[PDB]
């Protein structure tokens, strides 16, 4: 990266004295695909022979269902734990009078059919083959037999996907649920029952959460807003144009059925048999030698779909992780103000919105961003009659000719007085302590 | 594998269906095979010079031959002799010739020696059959026929199916001996002689080689069973050119080129076959056809159940499902008045309410089930919860008053249990080998 | 108990799976060495054997993965229980929904079999009063903004109130402080600044 | 620093225990290719294999 010498001296201090509000948007995979695996069709092909031989086995593919089963079941717990923090549907109310912020792009849009807002369209729009399951229709697989699609191979192989219990608009609304109690009622719809406040004052409880005094917010707050609003619009258009936006989703969606194909393919393996094809084996061969090919044929293809279970237990076990670390995000920006470096974002945190998308979320976390710096001569103390001065909060600052008190993380200057200070017994023991004269009123 | 299923929503293997017919479709051919020539010939063939006979357009009965033939040896490599007549075989040749009794063992896979070698080599990978009967009576007369030969010398070893009917002297010795006979260089071939006195081991021995390979070709040579007619849209045991199978078969589409009769998917699972009799194409699916769920209430609460069957159409449930194959107790739950259309698919058994609550039993797409008390099953869109509208405005604040003190009890597993396992012990029960 | 239950009879459960699916032949003459053994002479019983050994070995094998993977997940849980007991009995967490829903007073821990249990106590508001509010106040000229808590009124006077519960108290200097002239800020509203 | 080199005591242990169950039959004639391509024709070397 760029080598970079920052110019530290023992009595020089960089104030800022402008900031920007910044809108970083991250990803997180919640859940994937509910695969389910009937073993006998799998391994036999309905023939009555080979499932006789499946039968002393057994325990096996009991043992496959029960994995697969857990892992379904932990799928629609990932959702409920992400999304399903609160239970009380809140909406926004009709009239939009945020104090300028623009939450249209957002909040949910009432033409669509689906409650999806604009952001979650796009989202839902970047990802491609989401559903590729259960949408997939019978009839389709005797109707269009010439495609050869892969989901028909699969449902003619025992290879199902079932339907998340949540559908795309029950989550979207969860969504709009949580974003309407977090920008009418603060944070405090987390902590039992929704309260209410004006958006102003909540954004001026965050700007004094994070360091920095409310007035600036007031004095400031158009701006704010406006610089709001073109961070959405930079989002609209970043996520817009390219394709890889959401690779971390897409990724997760490529690997099952990149799984499930390679099921269907290992199927095509001899393991050691004459022949990798059932029926032929069972018109080639009398009894006894088709009962030791199949059975061959039936153990390796039954550690072919442990292979794949265990495989599916790894990847649900790191789904499982990222859906912790998003019930966790959910809990702590979303439904509060994380005091956590770098956990919602690069800068200070002000707040975060979700945003649902296929298998996965979305998290706006809107930030404060010290901008614009000044260097400026400081001092740790004042000792003004013999004893030492020491700010309460803020630092002492000098332009050159004068000495003000400053709070960290914005450029307030303002006059050394007795309630901008304290004292603490006198001033020959603190190093760098300079003299000056403290107003008393 | 137990009685007591718990509440909840199961997925289940497809045993509902059983299958019912068998069908046989082999070509329209009726010519009987030529048995007469390759068995009952006047002459056969010395094994250097070994006869090879095309055979085609054939049924191939095998049954004549009981009547009179009596083989000492029949080994059959790559095919199980009871299922010769269950089969059709594409490339069919027959090879031909005679040998001596002690020598029929040379003529399988794998073998070596003078027959082996240097006459007549069968590839490992063979898939075809031997036979061989003492021929005493015919092919040996008073003063030992010579009209047999075997190559006795060769450089080296003759490939599968190789012929090699070159009479130059073998130059035994290192000096060559510009072809003529003399020391240190044979003529190779060496005659047998079949006294019809001499040994069971110095007899000779008539063999005949049948070389097929099945199931991948248009089959000419077809076995001697019965066709039968064609049940579509209803699934079968099939018997397409002895191609043995399960399934339903149905038309299709497909450009088939005139050297091929099966086609095979990523899977290579048989997916498309031509019928040797009407040279038309079908198509062959599974009658399990996927995902069948049953939601029941655990026992200890009730007996009765619903079945989600995951992405078919309402209307046409029984034909996937073959509700006709099934006893009544499944084409109740086939269809009925309880006909529920979901996302997720088809649900049969519980009746749909427009209501809503926090649910019991998930089933899918929103949907959830429970057992209600009307002591039956019912069927809904979850609620998300309590719809509220939080009075929001410019200049009004909420503030509280007054405040609980709740306790919250959690709970996170920490520790399992510490497993060892005696690898030995387990594998084998403390028995030395 | 519910999670700590399961926990013991998925154990319960793979031992019992392992001993069951010791009657499996995987392609042998028969899933017992014994009745191998005794029925066939050396080098048969040698290749029979060798069938059931690796047979019974993958078997091993799929247990012991299954194994390390509910480890994997005992093991987050567990470092999840840790942190909890670190930062809510050891402390006060900050976290929103870490220790309970509400704000976080403390959190006390209790033993399980193969687990933990945190009794959360947490402080929950629940009445509330609706007010009429304004981010700050112009006394003369001049604009007044709380310290802590926010400006609140009943519809005659005006006060200041700290966020979680209403304890109002009169407008004064020290509640307060003062920046820049009141014709910036929006939705401020006229009062009097008692000085002591 | 136990933490690391157990991790990397894990990996290379890993290895050598690949490395190690090369050695084994798997029911073979023999655990080595060569034996058994050098003393079986094509089809049981097929099958070993
Ligand atoms: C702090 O930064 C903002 C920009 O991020 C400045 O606002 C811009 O100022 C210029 C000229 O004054 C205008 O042309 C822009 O329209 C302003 N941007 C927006 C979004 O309104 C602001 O002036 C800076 N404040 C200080 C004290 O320097
Ligand atoms: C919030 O931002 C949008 C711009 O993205 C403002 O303008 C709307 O843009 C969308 C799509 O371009 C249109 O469907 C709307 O018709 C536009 N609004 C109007 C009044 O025409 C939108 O106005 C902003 N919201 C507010 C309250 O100002
Ligand atoms: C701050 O002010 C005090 C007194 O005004 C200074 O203390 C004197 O410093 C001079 C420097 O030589 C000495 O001669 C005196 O003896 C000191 N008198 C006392 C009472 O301390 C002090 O030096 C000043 N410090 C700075 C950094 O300006
Ligand atoms: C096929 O014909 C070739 C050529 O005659 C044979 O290869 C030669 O065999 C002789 C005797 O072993 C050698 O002296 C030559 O060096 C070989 N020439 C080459 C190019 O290989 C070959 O042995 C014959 N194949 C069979 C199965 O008989
Ligand atoms: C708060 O008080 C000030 C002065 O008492 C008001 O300012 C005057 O408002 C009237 C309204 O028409 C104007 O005519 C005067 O020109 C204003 N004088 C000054 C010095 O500002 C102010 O309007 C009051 N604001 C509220 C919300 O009550
Ligand atoms: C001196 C005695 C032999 C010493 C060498 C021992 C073993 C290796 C040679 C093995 C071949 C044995 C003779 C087989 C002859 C061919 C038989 C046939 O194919 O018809
Ligand atoms: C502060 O001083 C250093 C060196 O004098 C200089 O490099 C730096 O640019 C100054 N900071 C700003 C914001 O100008
Ligand atoms: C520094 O601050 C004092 C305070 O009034 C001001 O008078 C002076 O002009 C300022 N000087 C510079 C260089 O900013
Ligand atoms: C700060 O650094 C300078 C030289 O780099 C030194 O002269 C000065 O004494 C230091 N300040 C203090 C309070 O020691
Ligand atoms: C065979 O021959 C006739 C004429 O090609 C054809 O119509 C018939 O369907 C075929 N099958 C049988 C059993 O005759
Ligand atoms: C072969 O020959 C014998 C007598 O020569 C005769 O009885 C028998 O029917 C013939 N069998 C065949 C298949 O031609
Ligand atoms: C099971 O049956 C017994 C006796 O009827 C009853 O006491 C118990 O509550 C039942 N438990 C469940 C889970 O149904
Ligand atoms: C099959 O499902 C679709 C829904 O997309 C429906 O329109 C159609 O009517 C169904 N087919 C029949 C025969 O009902
Ligand atoms: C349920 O809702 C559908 C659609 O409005 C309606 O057709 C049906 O009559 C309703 N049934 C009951 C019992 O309310
Ligand atoms: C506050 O005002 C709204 C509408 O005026 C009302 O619905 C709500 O009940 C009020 N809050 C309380 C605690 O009464
Ligand atoms: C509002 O607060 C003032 C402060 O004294 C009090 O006099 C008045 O009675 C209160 N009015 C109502 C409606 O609470
Ligand atoms: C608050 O909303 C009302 C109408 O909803 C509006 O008249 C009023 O001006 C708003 N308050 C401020 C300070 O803008």
């Amino acid at each position: 990266g760029a080598e970079n010498s920052v110019a530290y001296s023992n009595n020089s201090i960089a104030i800022p004295t402008n900031f920007t509000i910044s809108v970083t948007t991250e990803i997180l995979p919640v859940s994937m695909t509910k695969t389910s695996v009937d073993c006998t069709m799998y391994i036999c092909g309905d023939s009555t022979e080979c499932s006789n031989l499946l039968l002393q086995y057994g325990s096996f593919c009991t043992q496959l269902n029960r994995a697969l089963t857990g892992i379904a079941v932990e799928q629609d717990k990932n959702t409920q734990e992400v999304f399903a923090q609160v239970k009380q549907i809140y909406k926004t109310p009709p009239i939009k009078d945020f104090g300028g912020f623009n939450f249209s792009q957002i909040l949910p849009d009432p033409s669509k059919p689906s409650k999806r807002s604009f952001i979650e369209d796009l989202l839902f729009n970047k990802v491609t083959l989401a559903d590729a399951g259960f949408i997939k229709q019978y009839g389709d697989c005797l109707g269009d037999i010439a495609a050869r699609d892969l989901i028909c191979a699969q449902k003619f192989n025992g290879l199902t996907v079932l339907p998340p219990l949540l559908t795309d608009e029950m989550i979207a609304q969860y969504t709009s649920a949580l974003l309407a109690g977090t920008i009418t009622s603060g944070w405090t719809f987390g902590a039992g029952a929704a309260l209410q406040i004006p958006f102003a004052m909540q954004m001026a409880y965050r700007f004094n959460g994070i360091g920095v005094t409310q007035n600036v917010l007031y004095e400031n707050q158009k701006l704010i807003a406006n610089q709001f609003n073109s961070a959405i619009g930079k989002i609209q258009d970043s996520l817009s144009s390219t394709a890889s936006a959401l690779g971390k989703l897409q990724d997760v969606v490529n690997q099952n059925a990149q799984a499930l194909n390679t099921l269907v393919k290992q199927l095509s393996s001899n393991f050691g048999a004459i022949s990798s094809v059932l029926n032929d084996i069972l018109s080639r061969l009398d009894k006894c030698e088709a009962e030791v090919q199949i059975d061959r044929l039936i153990t390796g293809r039954l550690q072919s779909l442990q292979t794949y279970v265990t495989q599916q237990l790894i990847r649900a076990a790191e789904i499982r992780a990222s859906a912790n670390l998003a019930a966790t995000k959910m809990s702590e920006c979303v439904l509060g103000q994380s005091k956590r470096v770098d956990f919602c974002g690069k800068g200070y945190h002000l707040m975060s919105f979700p945003q649902s998308a296929p298998h996965g979320v979305v998290f706006l976390h809107v930030t404060y961003v010290p901008a614009q710096e000044k260097n400026f001569t400081t001092a740790p103390a004042i000792c003004h009659d013999g004893k030492a001065h020491f700010p309460r909060e803020g630092v002492f600052v000098s332009n050159g000719t004068h000495w003000f008190v400053t709070q960290r993380n914005f450029y307030e200057p303002q006059i050394i007085t007795t309630d901008n200070t304290f004292v603490s017994g006198n001033c020959d023991v603190v190093i760098g302590i300079v003299n000056n004269t403290v107003y008393d009123p | 594998k137990s009685f007591t299923v718990e509440k909840g929503i199961y997925q289940t293997s497809n045993f509902r269906v059983q299958p019912t017919e068998s069908i046989v479709r082999f070509p329209n051919i009726t010519n009987l095979c030529p048995f007469g020539e390759v068995f009952n010939a006047t002459r056969f063939a010395s094994v250097y010079a070994w006869n090879r006979k095309r055979i085609s357009n054939c049924v191939a009965d095998y049954s004549v031959l009981y009547n009179s033939a009596s083989f000492s040896t029949f080994k059959c490599y790559g095919v199980s002799p009871t299922k010769l007549n269950d089969l059709c075989f594409t490339n069919v040749y027959a090879d031909s010739f005679v040998i001596r009794g002690d020598e029929v063992r040379q003529i399988a896979p794998g073998q070596t020696g003078k027959i082996a070698d240097y006459n007549y080599k069968l590839p490992c990978d063979f898939t075809g059959c031997v036979i061989a009967w003492n021929s005493n009576n015919l092919d040996s007369k008073v003063g030992g026929n010579y009209n047999y030969l075997y190559r006795l010398f060769r450089k080296s070893n003759l490939k599968p199916f190789e012929r090699d009917i070159s009479t130059e002297i073998y130059q035994a010795g290192s000096t060559p001996c510009n072809g003529v006979e003399g020391f240190n260089c044979y003529f190779p071939l060496q005659s047998y002689g079949f006294q019809p006195t001499n040994g069971v081991g110095y007899q000779p021995y008539r063999v005949v080689v049948l070389s097929f390979e099945l199931l991948h070709a248009p089959a000419t040579v077809c076995g001697p069973k019965k066709s039968t007619n064609l049940v579509k849209n209803k699934c079968v045991n099939f018997n397409f050119n002895g191609l043995t199978g399960t399934g339903v078969l149905t038309e299709s589409n497909k450009k088939f080129l005139p050297f091929q009769q099966f086609g095979r998917d990523i899977a290579d699972t048989t997916d498309a076959v031509r019928d040797p009799q009407t040279l038309e194409i079908l198509d062959i699916t599974p009658c399990s056809f996927g995902g069948v769920s049953v939601i029941t209430p655990g026992t200890n609460t009730s007996n009765q159940v619903a079945v989600l069957y995951q992405g078919v159409n309402c209307t046409e449930v029984p034909v996937a499902i073959h509700a006709d194959q099934l006893t009544p107790t499944w084409r109740v739950y086939s269809t009925g008045s309880n006909v529920f259309q979901t996302r997720a698919g088809c649900l049969i058994g519980a009746e749909h309410v427009n209501n809503s609550y926090e649910c019991d039993i998930p089933i899918g797409a929103g949907i959830c089930a429970s057992y209600q008390t009307s002591q039956s099953i019912i069927a809904y869109t979850m609620s998300l919860g309590a719809e509220n509208s939080v009075a929001y405005s410019n200049n009004s604040i909420a503030i509280p008053t007054n405040f609980t003190i709740s306790v919250t009890t959690e709970i996170l597993p920490v520790s399992m249990t510490k497993t060892s396992v005696d690898c030995t012990m387990y594998i084998c029960g403390d028995s030395t080998e």
